[PDB]
């Protein structure tokens, strides 16, 4: 879990999977954005302060409980997916976003507008996994309705 | 190597002690052929052929390569002689090698170091405190002739030594001209805003005392005059040049019929800063920074002489003599670009004066404020460079003089006097340091004996005669006249050095006594030497 | 090696630890307080103990070096032309911009170095700045011009220790810059070393608390070196003595005793 | 030099007692700032009884 | 110039971040370490990578979160500011990669971030 | 900013303070004029007071942030008479919430939903020759300082 604040344990978990970073949105195209004016300014930090909020809320909307990134996200995010009881990881890789995505029977959804309830994922429990005096972590999800995806942990 | 493990070299106890001895000596033997009006100068050759022909101490330290790090703190101690005071720099080397070198023979009789520190401690001391009590004379009763005496002796041993008589009275008025007073009310001289320019061609009986001000420097145009009768100087510490737009600004075109007069203004903005210094009527302007040639041309055009690329210390003074002001910008407290006449200094004459196939500019006669500078002429640059040399020298002796009121006489006849009363003074202090402060007394003799040795003379019978004459002083009350007795090395007998006009300044002596104990005592304090071989 | 200064140094260390600590409560004493500054030239017998502020900076102002009844201010922003954190970049389409531009620059350093002058500080030190000039030559002709004493390039980690001394709080925006941020002080002086470097000091402060500053002074490197080691060496000792508030015999009493 | 922390650092050791001995002197510069160079005077003494 | 000279050993690589703020170091001893311009003070050290790094490379569309680090450790391993951890690494290489290009990167073997 | 604070209200932050900008990378000041830009840079001080204000609206006497604090929101914290500690690294942030109680935050404005975290006092202590920021009374302290002289 991205925040060390986050529960370490998620039963019932409804799987919301994301390839979007929890970031302001940014074209692909060589892309210029001209202020001039202090209420450009002020209408640029309100569209970022909004942005976040929406994008958030848009998140739980759709009653998930527990959101998988890929791409990693900044603070404000983090603060405020702990803000409101949204267990979040981030910077998944791609096959393993694939293999939770496969596991949990959701969809992989590309940006927050098309996030639906229907696209949620389901697992059982979703656990944070100590390993003696290492400091390491380990994500779990297991449980599941009828996963087609294994994992053997050696 | 055995069980230190240390990966460098050691020395310890007399083996290291005696080579600190030897290789403070061996600066001083490098200087001592130098010491006095017999001494000779010394050449320098800077592996690439460059020569040096020079008779400072500080310079011939300054180019020596040096390799012990007690050799360094001679090297080192001249130069602050030479920063701190300007004169006496030999004296104080060959001095403080001289003490050093005796101290090690009471070491090595085994008296310690710290009783031979403590002895040389006490006896620099006293030294001072006999010399300001005994051994000064006010300059008030003197005049005038006292600095040019103590002018004269300074250029004694230098290049410009015979030439004295006339180099004396040049140095003194150059030194007067400059002299301002400040608050609390203490005449102070700016010593080294004296400008010296170095031409090589005539001898050196045409060196030129140049009443006002000498600038290395030529007029920007050839089309412009290369006299102004009255000059209106005008310092400005800004290019004139094209403008053009800083960093954060960019020029972008949309419409093209704009483009033309965005151009123009690129040269026009510069050409209205120029007419309104002209407007007011300046004639001489004086810049840091670079001319362009179409700024150039409206100096030429209006009859104005521009110099560009002047040296900023050279600006200071110029402006500060003929009551200019500088300005880094055109721009008033209103928000405007203005200039007025108040910033305009005056002078009595602007000339491209022509010194052996080269050029330079010569502010005559500044109001306001009175400035000074000097153009030495020689042979060549090699004797240029050491005229250059010798006469800030004598500037600095002329500054101390004028500073500190106080004179004392000289061709050794400080050491001899103090060598009596201090080898009097250490039966009556101590035990152990009556023979450290005995062995100071006997160490400043080295400056009359290298007198005497450089003059090819018999230096034991001049010494046993010189301190004959000062014993007699110290011990009768009716013969004090003779602490003035000093060495006359062009007949080789004693004189009256007060009489003759041989004098110094008091701080030359007492900052050498101070400046060598201490480095005396620092390389005295060292019994161990551990050489970390080098990382490479 | 100072030992026949030890009649000069041994009052000067133990002022030194009395002035920066309370005697009746302090526990310890932090060193850090003591600032030692390495001047080269004169003897040792010329160290002294400033009780203001001293800094090694060169006053940017020609003519200005002394200053009495200074109001010191601590500036932490840019004296130049306006440059937010963003990108920033100025569009010229015709030519009166030009000029309009080079106006509203001038306008803007000098509305800056008013507000400055108006809170009737006289004495400015400004923080060294990176990516940014810290001190336009137009802004610091305008300051010469309102006579007011510049000091720049002051190191980001001597900050503490000038407010420190001479009670001034530091500014970040002009719009807080006002008189009750200055630190008045009596005198505000740059001196010379006998030709051997210059320093500024800033000696008598309505606010001096618990902070010295000793000026370390010698003929050569490595006896300023000693000097400083020395020094501090007896401050130390000091501090022990402010631990431990107990004391006994030297010269090998207490080992002797403890063999016996 | 005369401080022993100073001593015993700029002398590059090589032996690991002897870099023990450079650290013990920089803990008692830190804790007292005299006495560097006794602490190392006893600590010498000490191991050369414990030969004995 | 910066000329900070804050270093106990010599210095692979000094990128200067794409964000005119701060700079990217990796010392010889494999660790990078990240300093800002103005303030000075080290921001964080990254551990891990015991072999010395030999490339670094920010973000090109700025985003001045993320850099890719490659050494002697024939590891191709991805940063992050915002949480300090190896978010991404890889294993491709096998002999002291000397520079890397952004694009996914060209290191010298294209690797792609979508999909590892 | 304060040296000693009795009964702390503990505020714990991973945000910017320091020329914070915002994340829209593609944007640019363009403006015709040195005015335009002067106000611009007059309303980035004033985004950073504001967002200063909004921390201080919590009601706290002391703050800590993760990442490095500006010169211009360390004068508005110490106008405020607010202790204001820069840099602590995320083990130093984790330790603080730890043994405070406090949330690490990085939005405020929900002051409502965010805890502070308690402590009887804090003050400035000497270990050896170096100064070291002492918690006393802690809250919760479930995280340890051990101490190793040697
Ligand atoms: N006309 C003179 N007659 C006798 N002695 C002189 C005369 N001029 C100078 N001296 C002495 O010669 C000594 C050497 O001075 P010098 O070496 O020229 O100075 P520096 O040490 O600065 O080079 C001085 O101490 C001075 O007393
Ligand atoms: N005047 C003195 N007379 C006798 N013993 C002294 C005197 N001064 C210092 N000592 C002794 O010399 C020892 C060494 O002190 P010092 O060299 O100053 O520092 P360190 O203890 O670090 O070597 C001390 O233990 C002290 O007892
Ligand atoms: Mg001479
Ligand atoms: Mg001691």
């Amino acid at each position: 879990f991205s925040h060390p604040q986050m529960p370490k344990k998620v039963e019932d978990a409804k799987i919301a999977i994301l390839t979007c970073p929890f970031e302001p949105p940014k074209p692909k195209t060589k892309h210029k954005l001209d202020v001039t004016s202090v209420e450009d300014y002020k209408a640029l930090q309100k569209y970022e302060k909004e942005k976040f909020e929406e994008m958030i809320q848009q998140i739980k909307e759709t009653g998930a409980n527990l959101a998988i990134c890929q791409w990693g996200f900044d603070d404000e995010a983090n603060h405020l997916l702990l803000q409101n009881n949204l267990p979040a990881v981030r910077w998944v890789g791609g096959p393993e976003i694939e293999l939770i995505a496969i596991a949990t029977g959701g969809r992989i959804v590309p940006r927050f507008s098309e996030l639906t309830a229907e696209k949620l994922g389901f697992a059982g429990l979703v656990q944070e996994i100590s390993f003696g005096t290492t400091k390491d972590k380990m994500l779990v999800i297991e449980q599941c309705k009828n996963s087609r995806a294994v994992t053997i942990f050696i | 190597e055995g069980p230190l493990s240390v990966f460098g070299d050691r020395s310890t106890g007399e083996t290291i002690r005696s080579q600190n001895v030897m290789a403070a000596a061996s600066i001083a033997n490098i200087v001592k052929s130098s010491l006095g009006p017999v001494g000779l100068d010394k050449m320098l050759v800077d592996d690439i052929g460059d020569v040096t022909i020079t008779n400072d101490g500080a310079t011939i330290l300054k180019l020596l390569e040096v390799e012990h790090p007690a050799a360094k703190v001679l090297c080192e101690l001249a130069d602050l002689q030479d920063k701190e005071v300007g004169d006496g720099t030999t004296s104080v080397v060959i001095i403080a090698a001289e003490l050093l070198k005796n101290a090690d023979e009471l070491v090595k009789q085994k008296i310690h170091p710290t009783s031979v520190i403590s002895g040389y401690r006490l006896a620099c001391k006293e030294a001072v405190r006999y010399i300001n009590e005994n051994l000064i004379v006010n300059t008030d009763e003197l005049g005038r002739d006292c600095l040019i005496n103590a002018a004269k002796t300074s250029m004694s041993s230098k290049i410009i030594g015979i030439n004295g008589d006339f180099f004396a009275n040049m140095v003194v008025d150059a030194v007067l001209a400059i002299k301002y007073t400040d608050i609390r009310g203490q005449p102070r001289y700016p010593v080294n805003s004296v400008n010296i320019l170095k031409a090589h061609g005539r001898s050196q009986m045409e060196s030129m005392l140049i009443s006002g001000y000498a600038l290395n420097c030529v007029v920007g145009s050839q089309g412009m005059p290369k006299r102004i009768v009255n000059a209106k100087i005008a310092c400005l510490d800004f290019s004139l040049q094209k403008t053009k737009m800083k960093l954060g600004v960019q020029v972008v075109i949309t419409d093209p019929e704009k483009l033309d007069q965005i151009r123009q203004r690129e040269s026009d903005i510069t050409k209205e800063r120029i007419q309104k210094i002209l407007a007011t009527g300046a004639n001489v302007i004086l810049t840091t920074g670079g001319i362009d040639d179409m700024c150039l041309k409206y100096f030429v055009e209006a009859g104005a002489m521009a110099v560009r690329r002047v040296l900023k210390r050279d600006l200071k003074r110029i402006a500060k003599a003929s009551g200019a002001t500088i300005l880094s910008t055109l721009a008033n407290l209103e928000g405007e670009e203005t200039f007025e006449a108040a910033m305009l200094g005056q002078a009595e004459e602007v000339v491209q004066e022509r010194i052996c196939d080269d050029e330079l500019i010569l502010i005559k006669n500044t109001k306001a404020r009175t400035s000074a500078s000097i153009i030495l002429r020689g042979a060549n640059d090699f004797m240029c460079d050491e005229m250059e040399r010798s006469l800030h020298d004598a500037l600095c002796v002329v500054k101390r003089v004028l500073e500190s009121k106080s004179v004392v006489p000289g061709g050794g006849a400080v050491e001899a006097a103090l060598s009596i009363y201090l080898e009097n003074y250490a039966t009556s202090m101590g035990s152990r340091e009556q023979l450290a402060i005995a062995e100071f007394a006997r160490s400043l003799l080295v400056i009359p004996n290298t007198l005497a040795v450089n003059a090819a003379q018999d230096s034991t019978d001049l010494v046993a005669k010189l301190r004959a004459f000062h014993n007699e002083a110290q011990v009768n009350p009716e013969r004090k006249n003779l602490k003035w007795i000093g060495l006359d090395l062009s007949n080789g007998k004693p004189r009256d050095n007060k009489q003759a006009g041989v004098f110094e300044p008091t701080i030359v002596k007492v900052k050498s006594l101070k400046f060598a104990t201490e480095a005396a005592i620092t390389i005295l304090r060292i019994d161990d030497l551990i050489k970390l071989h080098p990382e490479s | 090696v100072v030992s026949q200064y030890s009649s000069l140094l041994s009052p000067m260390s133990v002022n030194a630890v009395m002035k920066v600590i309370d005697p009746a409560t302090a526990t310890s004493v932090d060193l850090r307080d003591i600032k030692i500054v390495k001047k080269l030239g004169g003897t040792i017998d010329d160290c002294e103990l400033v009780e203001g502020l001293v800094l090694t900076q060169k006053v940017s102002n020609s003519g200005i070096t002394r200053v009495e009844k200074a109001k010191i201010g601590l500036i932490q922003f840019c004296l130049s032309a306006p440059k937010t954190d963003m990108d920033n970049q100025i569009v010229v389409s015709d030519y009166a911009q030009m000029d309009r531009v080079l106006r509203e620059e001038r306008a803007y350093i000098l509305n800056l170095v008013k507000q400055i002058k108006k809170t009737g500080c006289n004495v400015l030190l400004i923080q060294k700045s990176i990516l940014r000039d810290a001190l336009s030559d137009l802004a610091l002709h305008f300051l010469n011009k309102m006579k007011i004493m510049v000091i720049k390039d002051i190191e980001r980690e001597d900050i503490e220790f000038i407010c420190k001394t001479i009670g001034t709080k530091p500014v970040a925006h002009i719009d807080q810059f006002t008189a009750d941020m200055l630190g008045s002080a009596e005198l505000a002086e740059e001196v010379n070393l006998n030709g051997s470097g210059k320093l500024l000091k800033i000696t008598g402060c309505a606010s001096p608390g618990k902070t010295v500053t000793i000026v370390v002074r010698g003929s050569n490197k490595l006896v300023i070196e000693e000097a400083e080691r020395s020094i501090h060496d007896a401050l130390c000792v000091i501090r022990c003595l402010v631990k431990k508030r107990a004391l006994i015999a030297g010269g090998g009493a207490p080992e002797i005793e403890l063999a016996l | 030099t005369n401080d022993g922390a100073t001593i015993l650092k700029q002398m590059q050791v090589l032996h690991p007692a002897a870099r023990m001995l450079v650290e013990l002197s920089k803990a008692q510069d830190i804790e007292a700032g005299d006495g560097t160079t006794s602490v190392v005077i006893i600590a010498g003494s000490l191991l050369d009884s414990c030969t004995k | 110039k910066k000329s900070v000279a804050m270093h106990t050993n010599y210095l692979s690589a000094c990128s200067f971040t794409n964000s005119d703020m701060q700079i990217l170091t990796a010392s010889g001893d494999g660790t990078c370490a990240l300093w800002d311009v103005e303030s000075g003070q080290l921001l964080q050290s990254f551990h891990g990578h015991g072999a010395d790094v030999l490339c670094l490379d920010l973000a090109p569309s700025e985003t001045g979160n993320t850099f890719v680090s490659g050494g002697c450790d024939k590891k191709a391993m991805v940063w992050d500011m915002r949480s300090g951890q190896c978010v991404q690494a890889f294993e491709t290489h096998e002999s002291d990669i000397n520079s890397v290009r952004y694009y996914a990167f060209a290191s010298g073997r294209l690797y792609d971030l979508r999909a590892d | 900013q304060p040296k000693r604070i009795e009964n702390a209200k503990i505020l714990i932050a991973n945000t910017g303070m320091d020329t914070d900008k915002i994340k829209i990378f593609g944007s640019r000041v363009r403006v015709d004029s040195t005015a335009k830009v002067a106000e611009i840079e007059h309303a980035e001080k004033e985004k950073m007071k504001e967002k200063v204000e909004r921390i201080l609206k919590h009601g706290i006497n002391c703050f800590i942030n993760r990442q490095l604090i500006y010169n211009y929101p360390e004068q508005l914290f110490g106008a405020a008479g607010v202790m204001a500690i820069e840099h602590a690294d995320f083990a130093g942030v984790e330790r603080l919430a730890l043994v405070t109680g406090g949330e690490i935050a990085s939005t405020f404005d929900h002051p409502e939903l965010v805890k502070l975290g308690s402590c009887k006092l804090i003050e400035e202590v000497m270990i050896g020759e170096d100064k070291l920021i002492h918690f006393s009374g802690v809250a919760l302290g479930e995280a340890c300082t051990i101490v190793l002289r040697g």
